[PDB]
């Protein structure tokens, strides 16, 4: 929702 | 089991139910039997997504910032904790942290070379469509080192030290949003 999308970065790219 | 130790790391990343941090390792586990995370395979993560520029340098700088924790490697555990620095603290203690990240060379104080190698960094995660729109006398590493180091106001012979870099931004509460790696 703000600024998420850089711990999502990490995370669900080290997972797919 | 991971989550437990990490629970038991408390605060410093309790993060969402910490029993997320479970089915996350399962699956970074099983996702990465590798077990060690080296820097160059993180360093492929930030090469494989950031799309809006090249955070290369910055981020080989993170995987310092908690591998060198005393360790070795960078264990999913570690990357657990930087997961949420990246993005989540904002009540909780964790400047201590920062004193780290913006210091590769090691810990002792923050010296006009340790930010620039973060800065420079940092200027390559900023593509040149952003880039492009900067003011005057501040479109370099060089030139902008020198808002950060002078925002503190350390001269030559002086070395921010772990303590008032915390003092630094109590006082101006305006460095937050420069300071911030974004
Ligand atoms: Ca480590
Ligand atoms: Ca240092």
């Amino acid at each position: 929702m703000d600024f998420g999308s850089l711990e999502t970065v990490v995370a669900n790219s080290a997972f797919i | 089991a991971l989550s437990k130790e990490i629970l038991e790391e408390l605060q410093l990343n309790t993060k969402f139910t910490e029993e997320e941090l479970s089915s996350w390792y399962q699956s970074f586990l099983k996702e990465c039997p590798s077990g060690r995370i080296t820097r160059q395979e993180f360093q492929t993560i930030y090469s494989k997504f950031f799309p809006e520029a090249d955070p290369k340098a910055y981020a080989q700088h993170v995987f310092r910032s908690f591998d060198a924790n005393s360790d070795g490697t960078l264990d999913f555990k570690e990357y657990v904790i930087a997961l949420h620095m990246t993005s989540a603290g904002k009540t909780n203690q964790k400047l201590e942290w920062a004193f780290s990240l913006y210091d590769v060379d090691g810990n002792g104080t923050i010296s006009k070379n340790e930010v620039l190698e973060i800065v420079t960094a940092i200027f390559k995660m900023i593509s040149p469509e952003d880039t492009k729109h900067l003011p005057e006398d501040e479109n370099t590493p060089e030139k902008r080192a020198e808002k950060i180091w002078g925002f503190f106001g350390k001269k030559d012979d002086d070395k921010l030290t772990e303590k008032e870099f915390i003092e630094g931004t109590l006082a101006n509460k305006e460095i937050l949003r420069l300071i911030q790696f974004e």
